[PDB]
């Protein structure tokens, strides 16, 4: 049905009509797509409502747009939409303590809502979750008091309802007719590499899309799909790319004739590649893959990007040695770098066009594991979750010609498990955790009690992950905790 | 800590207060009912006290039937 | 089913289906089960004074129900949402008089509108357990926020563990502080740290929970025993080791009351005089609650799953294993009593 009439037959009832379209709770906040979906949803896991799915996706639809966050308003928080769950928030402490301690605090900083609208919130929490105010960080204060006190007018102040932000992003949001077309992307897959190809986006019924991806891989494995995709408030592009034999999710920012996001397994959000694209019509220069270059060496190095036109010049000391190809949104070529060419970036170009730097490098002095910090999950053996894996890159520095620290970029290395303590080691961890494979990619072991262990414990660990630089064989260090499953898994964390 | 895991840590569930693993539970099942049954850590693990309170219907003895516990957001289909 | 024996060690746990058991100390064996009503949740459960009625707190926190033993006769049931459009629940907050007449409650409730909650400040709310299946609010008064375990002394004071231990006249409902513990003010060391779920009615009758303190992030972090005499009124506290572990509950032994065992992934003994741990040992898998018997010549450990653990206590190893019908004991207390 349409918006406002699905609003009234299903909300009606418990929400009261104040006018126009408008109900109690309903039309004073704003949030993303999936912060209207997972209201909805806990509306019919607590309190009874009877939706199907494509009513459900009707009234999401509906109040994204109408109640959604203008692009700013996202800025930073972007990785709770994108399930980077690896991440490291950094908030302040107060919303940390009393809001982040459960879930993400990106849950909360994705909303907008006026002072009675958080104070609603607090009380909902406490009521919901009795035992909330006896929990760590909540039975060391007067939680209430606190929350209602200090935290609810910070929120208002930091989050509130209206914004120019807002305002600003009503009158200047754009349709969905600028999306279709050819799109040049360019990605990384941790663990896996580079990715390039074009998507075409073809319009279909009102905000919805025809999707198809077409590219590879640098180590040559297809990337080929086809599927749909949405525009939620303008900018918010969600889409499902069926790429082979999984379904992979689409969480971009669509914005300038530019898609910014992230693209993983709809059933493993660990499992991704960032996602950088370009609208043809616009000269822009994405990316050099790989974007580095060993003095002396020789390389087979590609180009991606839009409305590429000119001739490929990387800078002092690295020679073009064979343009294998070159169509408008991806240039081949086969480089040498001279011995003697100097430590440091290369601003590379085609034609007139710059945009993208590459590393020439001597030597790698230091090696960082990224990420640096990471949760993996166990998982299947029957159970109803998945496992979470780790996944690995290892990330290589050197210095320049000015003595200054040189990111040259991922190199290939390989890979391996350490106890992380002298308690990891007490307990076989090692043995039990799971399997570090040549590639980088850890799979954890299976969910359940294990019999084999220590009081018959699940096959959770504390690693230490352990790259070597095949280049130099220099190594570097990371720190990995294989755990818990976790069966409430909403689509922001 | 990791934004998809817990910092209440009472010793925790993802990891503990020591900032490991050894002083959770084990294995987690024999705490998992204590973290459920009054909501200790209901982002993670379903709540039996208020929101989901038939959660571990067939899975009475967490040891044995641990593979019977379900998801528990309303996913599309 | 069978009415326990008059002299007769025995012990209650209750477990996951809805069951409670009566374990026959003296063989280690259930001697009967009795099938609960409603739905469980916490399942925290006490001997009344009559050595002959349990009263459980069950149904997700939120009802008392009185079990008969004897015959496994639901006797009592006091609901916790008396008021109009309120949800009530107690988190683990309940005690018996001493003379078996009154219960006693505290709520924590929450008002549930159409669209919105609006949680409300708690109270205590008596009832008199002559009233039965139907009982209601007999007295009430307004309590403190975050108020968890309670235990009625000797003389029918009530002491209420929240931010602060407090005694409580169940007439007036007047209470002052009886043990400060977050306004403990006590210099070169932090507040302590209270996380007790286990209302355990030991053989030396005090209302003891443990508990951690920092000791002054280079401050040390210390266990201690907090201690309510219910039969004098007199408190302790005293820290019996450094924090090298984490333990759930810890009793004190009845046989020799200068040792402390706590638990969770490992069963500890300490020396409290010494402050040292004197032996440890390792367990089939995490346990929540000790539980000892009367003399202290054995040592249970319940709680998580379906089965008991049985110690002997001076050797610290594991004589034998309860398995219980049915799964989980989860957050349950096993209470020990002399029919
Ligand atoms: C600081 C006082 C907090 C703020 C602000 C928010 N929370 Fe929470 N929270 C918790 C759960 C279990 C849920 C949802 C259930 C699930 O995840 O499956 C939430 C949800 C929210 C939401 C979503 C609201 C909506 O969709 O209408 C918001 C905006 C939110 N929370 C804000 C659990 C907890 C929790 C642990 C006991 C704490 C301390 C907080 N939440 C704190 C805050
Ligand atoms: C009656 C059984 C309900 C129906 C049908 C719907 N909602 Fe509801 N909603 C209900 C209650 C009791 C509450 C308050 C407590 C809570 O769960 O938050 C709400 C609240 C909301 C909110 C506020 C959420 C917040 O975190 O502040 C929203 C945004 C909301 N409800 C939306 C909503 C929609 C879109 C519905 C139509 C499909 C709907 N509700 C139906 C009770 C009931
Ligand atoms: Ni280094």
């Amino acid at each position: 049905e349409q918006g406002p009439s699905l609003l009234q037959n299903k909300c009606m009832g418990c929400h009261i009509p104040e006018g126009n379209d408008t109900y109690s709770r309903i039309s004073h906040q704003r949030k993303t797509p999936e912060g209207w979906l997972m209201s909805i949803a806990r509306m019919q896991v607590m309190h009874g409502l009877q939706i199907s799915d494509d009513d459900r996706r009707t009234l999401v639809k509906y109040l994204a747009d109408k109640q959604g966050l203008a692009p700013s308003e996202t800025d930073g928080v972007r990785y709770a939409m994108e399930r980077r769950l690896n991440t490291v928030e950094q908030f302040d402490t107060q919303l940390s303590e009393t809001c982040g301690r459960c879930h993400s605090g990106a849950r909360v900083a994705l909303q907008r809502r006026p002072a009675k609208e958080w104070e609603h919130l607090v009380n909902f929490h406490l009521g919901q979750w009795p035992s909330l105010e006896y929990q760590a960080q909540a039975r060391d204060r007067d939680w209430l008091p606190i929350a209602l006190q200090q935290v609810v007018p910070d929120l208002a102040k930091r989050y509130p309802l209206e914004s120019a932000a807002w305002a600003e992003w009503q009158k200047a949001r754009p349709k969905a007719d600028a999306l279709p077309g050819q799109w040049a992307f360019s990605g990384h897959m941790l663990a896996k590499g580079d990715v390039r190809g074009v998507m075409s986006v073809t319009p279909d019924q009102g905000d919805t899309f025809k999707v198809e991806v077409k590219g590879a891989y640098a180590d040559g494995t297809p990337f080929n799909g086809s599927g749909s995709a949405i525009l939620y408030n303008g900018y918010e592009w969600r889409g499902n790319v069926k790429v082979g034999d999984a379904n992979l999710r689409q969480v971009f920012a669509a914005l300038d004739g530019e898609m910014k996001g992230r693209m993983f397994e709809a059933e493993h959000d660990e499992r991704g590649l960032d996602f950088t694209a370009v609208k043809e019509g616009k000269a822009r220069l994405l990316a050099v893959q790989p974007a580095f270059i060993k003095a002396g060496g020789e390389s087979e190095i590609t180009l991606v990007g839009s409305g590429l036109a000119g001739k490929p010049d990387l800078g002092a000391g690295v020679e073009v040695t064979e343009v294998l190809e070159q169509t408008p949104t991806l240039v081949r070529l086969k480089a040498r770098a001279a011995a003697d060419a100097k430590p440091g970036q290369r601003e590379v170009a085609v034609g007139t066009l710059k945009g993208v730097n590459l590393a020439v490098y001597d030597k790698v002095e230091e090696v960082k594991v990224v990420p640096a910090f990471s949760i993996a999950r166990i998982g299947e053996n029957g159970a109803s979750v998945p496992k979470v894996q780790g996944r690995f890159e290892a990330e290589a520095w050197g210095k320049d010609a000015n003595g200054q620290p040189l990111r040259i970029g991922y190199l290939p290395a390989s890979w391996k498990v350490e106890p992380f303590n002298e308690r990891a080691v007490e307990d076989e961890d090692v043995k039990f955790a799971g399997k570090m494979q040549a590639d980088g990619v850890f799979v954890p072991g299976g969910a359940g009690p294990n019999p084999e262990r220590k009081m018959m414990t699940n096959n959770a660990g504390n690693l230490k992950v352990i790259a070597t630089l095949a280049d130099g064989g220099q190594t570097g260090e990371g720190h990995m905790i294989v755990t818990v499953q976790r069966w409430n898994n909403p689509p922001l964390p | 800590a990791v934004a998809g895991c817990t910092a209440t840590t009472d010793p925790g569930w993802e990891v503990d207060a020591f900032g490991g693993v050894s002083s959770l539970c084990q294995p987690m099942e024999a705490d998992l009912y204590g973290c459920s049954d009054p909501c200790w850590w209901p982002a993670q693990v379903p709540d039996m006290m208020s929101t989901y309170q038939d959660w571990n219907a067939q899975a009475s003895n967490s040891a044995e039937d641990w593979r019977n516990l379900g998801t528990v957001f309303p996913k599309d289909k | 089913g069978p009415a326990l024996k008059a002299g007769h060690e025995y012990m209650i746990v209750t477990n996951y289906p809805n069951n409670l058991h009566v374990v026959d100390v003296a063989s280690d064996t259930v001697y009967k089960s009795c099938v609960m009503p409603d739905k469980f949740g916490p399942g925290t459960a006490m001997m009344a004074p009559d050595n002959r009625t349990a009263y459980v707190l069950n149904n997700h926190y939120g009802d008392i129900y009185g079990i008969d033993l004897d015959t496994c006769k639901n006797t009592f049931h006091a609901n916790l949402s008396s008021v109009p459009g309120e949800v009530g629940r107690s988190m683990y907050s309940f005690a018996i008089s001493p003379d078996g007449k009154e219960v006693y409650a505290t709520v924590n409730p929450t008002q549930r509108l159409n669209d919105h909650y609006v949680v409300k400040p708690p109270r205590l709310e008596v009832f008199s357990t002559a009233d039965g299946l139907e009982a209601k609010p007999v007295r009430t008064f307004p309590m403190p926020r975050q108020v968890y375990l309670m235990r009625a002394a000797d003389d029918g004071s009530l002491y209420v563990a929240g931010p602060d231990i407090y005694k409580m006249d169940v007439k007036t409902g007047k209470y002052t502080v009886a043990l400060p513990l977050r306004n403990w003010n006590r210099k070169g060391y932090s507040a302590p740290d209270v996380l007790y779920f286990w209302p355990h009615q030991s053989p030396r009758h005090e209302f003891s929970m443990l508990y951690t303190i920092a000791r002054f992030a280079t401050a040390d972090l210390l266990y201690g025993y907090l201690s309510v005499d219910l039969k004098t009124g007199k408190t302790h506290t005293q820290e019996f080791a450094d924090l090298t572990e984490l333990y759930f509950t810890g009793l004190r032994s009845p046989k020799d009351p200068n040792q402390i065992y706590g638990v969770l992934n490992r069963l500890a003994k300490y020396d409290l005089k010494q402050r040292k741990l004197i032996k440890a040992a390792n367990l089939d898998h995490t346990y929540y609650c000790v539980a000892f018997d009367k003399k202290g010549d054995k040592l249970y450990l319940g709680g998580t799953f379906n089965d008991l653990a049985v110690f002997n206590p001076d050797t610290l190893e594991k004589v034998k294993n309860i398995k219980l019908p049915g799964g989980d004991m989860s957050t349950t207390t096993p209470q020990v009593f002399i029919r």
